[PDB]
C-alpha cells in the first residue's frame, strides 16, 4: 500500500511518453537521454510520508490491443491523453480509449489530459490545420467531453513549456487516493 | 568587510530566510554571526577563544568571516538562534556541535539546570535523527543550475552561473515559471526567454535584443571515493559544492538518435562556497565534463536496471507494483526500443567487431546479470500475485523466454 | 567604476612594463582605450571606429567586452602606447589592427602626413614579420596549469586552478621551485608540497597538515578544424583560451604499462579570459577530458611520427642532424620498444581481433605512410652526408629493410617503400 | 643548426629517464611512454635559443659493434653514471671514456652523475654498506673528471629535477667551444 499505479493511454504521437519523462526526470524534453526501457517512477509526498508514483506507459497502436489490458489490473488511476492539435486523438478518446478502460476497470477513476498545448498558439501548426480543413481543440470543448464521459476532470499541459504539467500529476495523485 | 556592516546584513538575511522558509540558510546566517562575534572579540582581546575557527565543525564557509576590518552573552544568543533554525531545518545532526561550546560556558557557572537542558536538547536532536535518518522523510531541497544572458538587461547577474537550492521537492515547472515572471517585469515580458538547452550557452548564438535564463536540474555529485562519508540523507546535503547533470548528443550533431549513435555528456559544476550557505544561490566557478560513446551509454543503463531489479527483490517487504513496473518495462518493452536493441547493436558478431573487445565483454556480462535479475524478479512476482494477475504473469514469463532465446542467438551462448 | 578600473589598468601596465611582461602591458593599454571609448560613447561624444565604444577593439582581443560593465586625443595616446609595447613584445602582427581606429581619426582630420606615417608603421611591422615568421626566434612563453589545495593556508587561491603564462622557455622545475619557495615563505618551509600527479585532485586524499601546489605543463590546444587558422608561432599564442595535457594510465588503474595496455587521458582546460591578457595568470573555468585506448595511442603517436618526418624532408634547407635524430629513432630503435611493438600488438591477425576493424585498418594505413616516410627520409639523408656517414647510412638502410621485413609479415602484405 | 649530443653509459644509471624528463618537461610520474629513441629539446643560452638533438645509446655489450656508428658529426658527448652505483662510475673509466675518445679524439665530453636523490636516502645508504660500498662523493667524481681531461663534471636528479637544467646548459656551452 506504498505505491500508486497510474496507467497512461492514448494515441501515438500525442506526447504521452515525452510528458512522463519530463515530469519523472525534471528535465526539458530535448535534454533527456533516450531510454530503451518502459515505465517511470517518482517519489511523491503524502502527508510527509514517502510514496512511489508508478507510471505505466502503454502503446496506443492497434497491434497492441490484445495485450494492453493485461496491465490494467490493480490500477489506481488512468490518464487518458490526447493532443489538443490533433482532433483524431481527441475523437478516439470518445470512440476508443474511455470505452476500453471503462470496460476493464469500470470503477477506476480516469483523467482527461490535453497535451502539446503550446502548439495551439503556433502559426505553422494553426496554418497546417487550416490546409487540412481542421481547427485546434479548444479547452472548453474538452471540458464538455470530460463531463459527458464521466471523467474526474480535464487537465492540459505542455511538455515543452512545462505549463500545466505539475498540476496534471497533482490531480492524478488525488484521484488515485479515491 | 566592516564588522557591523556584515553583521546587520547577516541578521537581515536571517529574517528574510525565515519568512521565505529557507531555514538552513537562516541557521547558517546565525552561525556566521556567532563566528564573526568570536573573531572580533578575539582580535579586540577578550578571551570560544580560537575566533572564527571555533565553528568549523558546522561549516567551512565561515572562513570568510576572518576578512574583517559584542560580548559573551550575545555570542551565545546567536548560537541559540542557530539551534532554533537547525531544528526547524531538520539538520538535527549539527545541534550537538553548536551546543557544546554553550555547555562549556555554563559548566563554569555551575548552572546545573541549564546544563541539564542543553544535554537534553542534544539528546532529542540525536533521538530525532535515530527516528528519521535514511527514511526519505527529510526534504533538504532540489538543485538547479541557473545562468543569465543579456548584457543590455541584466545587472550584476549577467553572464554568470548559479546553483539555486530550492525548497523540498520544487520541480522544473515551478522554478522556471517563477524566474520567468520575476525578470519579465523588470525587463518586459516580450524580451525574456527560457533557455532549455543544457549545453554551455554561447552568447554569439543569442539575439542581443533579448534576455535569457537557462534552467537545468542538477543533483549533488559524489564519486566512489567519497561514499565512505555521505551515508545518510543529511550527509548528502551537508557541505556540498559539486553537482552533476547529463546532456544527450549524437555522433552526427543532434540531441537524440538511435541506440548506435546516442552519446551523452556528463557535466559537474563546482560552486564558490558550500551548501548550505547564508544564501540560497551560490555562483558556479568551474566545470568538468566527460563523454560516453553509444556502447558506454548502453553499458551504463543496463547496469542501473540490473541494480534496480536486484534492489527490489531484496527488500524486506517487496513492493509488488514497483517490481512489476520495472519488470514489465524490462522484459516486455512496447513503446521504447527495448534492451534487445542494445544486444542487436553491440553484441551481434558482425556489429561487435566495430567496438573494443573489453567493452563488448563488459556489456555481455551485464546482460547475463540482466537475465538473472529479470528471472529473480519473475519468481518474486509469482509469490505475490493474486488471481487477477495470472495472465499478466504468464505473458511476462513468455516475454522473458522469448527474450532469452533471442539473446542466446545474438550472443551464441545458452542464457538460462 | 570606470575611474578605479582605469587606475588599476594603468598601475598594472607600469608593473608589467617594469618586469618585462610587455604583451600584458600592451593589453592593459588596449583595455584602457576600450574603457575610455565606452565612457565617451555613453556620454554622447559623437569598420573599427572609437565611436562604437568597446566593440571597436574586438578584433584585437575579445577580452575587452568586460570593459562594458577626457578627449579623443587621449584615446589615441593609449593606442600609441599599445603599439610601442606590441613592438617590444614581438606581437607585430597585431599592430595593423591597433592602428585602424587611429587611422579613422586622422582620416576625419585630413592629416595626410599622419596617415602617411601610420601606414608606414604598419608596413614596417609586416616587414618585421616577414623576417622572423616561424623561425623559432620568437618565444612567446610556456604555459602551466597551477592549482592550489589547502583549506587552512590559501586565501582566494584556495581550490582554484589557473593557467600561468611563463616567460620564454621556463621549464617545469623553474616554475615549480619558484612557486614552492614563494608559498614556503608565506607559510612554513615544511608545510608546502608540490603535487606531481596530473590527474584531477580530489581533496579527500590530502593531509590538511600541509599546503599543496599542483603544477603541470600544458600547451595551447586546437582541434583539427582550428589548425587551419593556427599556422604561425604568433597565431599559436594569440587569443587562446584552451590548453591541453596528457596523463598516462593503464587499463588496470596504473600509470605505466606495456604498449597493449598503455592508455592516455587528454585533458583540455579553458580559461576565463584569452591570453594575452592584463594578467599573467588566468583562472581555469572549464575542463573536459577524453580517454585514448592503447590502439588509439598507437594511432596518435604513429600519425605524429609520419607527419614530423614528412615536414623534415620538405623543409627549405633540411636539418641533417634533426633528420638523422628522428630517422635513427624510428628505424634503429634499441632502447625503447620501437614502432614495431605497436604493429605486433595491434596488427597481427590474432591480436587485431580485439580492436575495432576501423581502427585496425587506420593503424595499417598510417604504418604504410610510416614506411614511405622513412624511405623518403633515407633518400634525403644520403644527399647530405659526407664520407664519414656512408657506413652509418648503410646501417640505417639495413635496419629500415629488416623493419619492412617484419612489418610485411605482421601485416601479411608486401611493404616496399 | 641543431647541436648533436651523444649520451653514453651502462644501463640502469638513468640515461633515458633523465633525457625524457627534461625533454617533455614532465615529472617522471607523468610522462607518456614512447616507442621511439632519441630526444630533441629547445634551449636558451643567454637570449639565443638552440636545438639540442640528443642521441641515445644502448650501453650493453651487444651493441659495442655498431654503437660507434652514431659518433660521426657529434658536437659533444655525455658519459653518465649513478651516484649510488659505484661500478656505474668504475666503468666510466674502464670502458666508456676509452671508447668515445678513441673514435672522436677532439670532441669534448662531460662526466655526469645521476640519481643524486638516492645518496641522501636512508634505505639506499644501507644497501650500499652491506656490499662494502658507499655513495660516490662529488669530489672523487670531480677528481676523475680532471683526470681524463673532460670539460667539467655535473650532477643531476630527474626526481628532484634539481641540477638537470645545468647538465644540458653545460653540454651546449661545450659544443660551442
Ligand atoms: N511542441 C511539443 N511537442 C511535443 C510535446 N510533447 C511531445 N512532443 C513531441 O511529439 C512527438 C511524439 O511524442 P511522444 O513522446 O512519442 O508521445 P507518444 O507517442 O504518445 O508516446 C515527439 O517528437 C515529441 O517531441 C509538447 O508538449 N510540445
Ligand atoms: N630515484 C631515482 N631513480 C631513477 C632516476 N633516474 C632513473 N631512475 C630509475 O632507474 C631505472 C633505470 O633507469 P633508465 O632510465 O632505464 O637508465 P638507463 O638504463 O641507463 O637508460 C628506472 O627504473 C628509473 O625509474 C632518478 O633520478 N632518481
Amino acid at each position: 500500500m506504498q505505491t500508486i499505479k497510474c496507467v497512461v493511454v492514448g494515441d501515438g504521437a500525442v506526447g504521452k511518453t515525452c510528458l512522463l519523462i519530463s515530469y519523472t526526470t525534471n528535465k526539458f524534453p530535448s535534454e533527456y537521454v533516450p531510454t530503451v526501457f518502459d515505465n517511470y517512477a517518482v517519489t511523491v509526498m503524502i502527508g510527509g510520508e514517502p510514496y512511489t508514483l508508478g507510471l505505466f506507459d502503454t502503446a496506443g497502436q492497434e497491434d497492441y490491443d490484445r495485450l494492453r489490458p493485461l496491465s490494467y489490473p490493480q490500477t489506481d488511476v488512468f490518464l487518458v491523453c490526447f493532443s489538443v492539435v490533433s482532433p483524431s486523438s481527441f475523437e478516439n478518446v470518445k470512440e476508443k480509449w474511455v470505452p476500453e478502460i471503462t470496460h476493464h476497470c469500470p470503477k477506476t477513476p480516469f483523467l482527461l489530459v490535453g497535451t502539446q498545448i503550446d502548439l495551439r498558439d503556433d502559426p505553422s501548426t494553426i496554418e497546417k490545420l487550416a490546409k487540412n480543413k481542421q481547427k485546434p481543440i479548444t479547452p472548453e470543448t474538452a471540458e464538455k467531453l470530460a463531463r459527458d464521459l464521466k471523467a474526474v476532470k480535464y487537465v492540459e499541459c505542455s511538455a515543452l513549456t512545462q505549463k500545466g504539467l505539475k498540476n496534471v500529476f497533482d490531480e492524478a495523485i488525488l484521484a488515485a487516493l479515491e | 568587510s566592516t564588522p557591523e556592516l556584515r553583521r546587520t546584513w547577516l541578521e537581515s538575511m536571517a529574517k528574510i530566510h525565515a519568512r521565505n522558509g529557507d531555514l538552513s540558510e537562516a541557521a547558517m546566517c546565525y552561525i556566521h554571526i556567532a563566528a564573526l562575534i568570536a573573531e572580533y572579540l578575539k582580535r579586540k582581546g577578550y578571551w570560544f577563544s580560537m575566533g572564527w575557527p571555533a565553528f568549523l565543525s558546522i561549516t567551512p564557509n565561515i572562513k570568510e568571516e576572518g576578512a574583517m576590518k559584542y560580548n559573551e552573552n550575545i555570542l551565545v544568543e546567536q548560537l541559540y538562534m542557530c539551534v532554533e533554525f537547525l531544528w526547524k531545518s531538520e539538520r538535527y545532526e549539527l545541534i550537538a556541535d553548536v551546543n557544546k561550546p554553550i555547555i562549556a560556558v555554563f559548566e563554569k557557572q555551575r548552572d546545573f539546570k541549564k546544563l541539564s537542558d542543553l544535554y537534553y536538547d542534544i539528546h532529542r536532536s540525536y533521538l530525532k535523527v535515530a527516528e528519521v535518518v535514511n527514511s526519505e522523510k527529510r526534504l533538504f531541497g532540489r538543485y538547479y543550475r541557473v545562468a543569465f544572458y543579456g548584457q543590455g538587461f541584466f545587472e550584476e547577474e549577467e553572464g554568470k552561473e548559479y546553483i539555486y537550492k530550492e525548497p523540498k521537492l520544487t520541480g522544473l515547472s515551478e522554478i522556471s515559471q517563477r524566474l520567468l515572471k520575476l525578470y519579465a517585469d523588470k525587463f518586459g515580458a516580450d524580451n525574456v526567454k527560457i533557455i532549455q538547452d543544457s549545453n554551455k550557452v554561447n552568447p554569439k548564438d543569442l539575439d542581443p535584443k533579448y534576455a535569457y535564463i537557462q534552467v537545468t536540474y542538477v543533483t549533488p555529485f559524489f564519486e566512489e571515493k567519497e561514499i565512505e562519508d555521505r551515508k545518510t540523507d543529511f550527509e548528502m546535503h551537508h557541505n556540498i559544492n559539486r553537482f552533476v547533470f547529463e546532456t544527450p548528443f549524437t555522433l552526427s550533431g543532434k540531441k537524440h538518435g538511435g541506440v548506435a549513435e546516442q552519446c551523452k555528456r556528463r557535466t559537474i559544476l563546482t560552486t564558490s562556497h558550500l551548501f548550505p550557505y547564508v544564501k540560497k544561490r551560490i555562483q558556479v566557478i568551474s566545470q568538468s565534463s566527460t563523454e560516453l560513446n553509444p556502447i558506454e551509454v548502453a553499458i551504463d543503463e543496463m547496469s542501473k536496471k540490473v541494480s534496480e531489479l536486484n534492489q527490489l527483490c531484496t527488500m524486506e517487504e517487496v513492493d509488488m507494483i514497483r517490481l512489476q513496473l520495472k519488470l514489465q518495462g524490462s522484459v516486455s518493452v512496447k513503446v521504447n526500443a527495448g534492451p534487445m536493441a542494445y544486444a542487436r547493436a553491440f553484441l551481434e558478431e558482425t556489429n561487435a567487431k566495430k567496438y573494443p573487445d573489453n567493452q563488448v565483454k563488459l556489456l555481455k556480462e551485464i546482460f547475463r546479470q540482466f537475465a538473472d535479475a529479470c528471472g529473480q524478479a519473475l519468481d518474486v512476482n509469482e509469490r505475490l500475485i493474486k488471481e487477477d494477475q495470472l495472465e499478466y504473469q504468464e505473458e511476462l514469463r513468455s516475454h522473458y523466454k522469448d527474450m532469452l532465446s533471442e539473446l542466446s542467438t545474438v550472443m551464441n551462448e545458452q542464457i538460462t
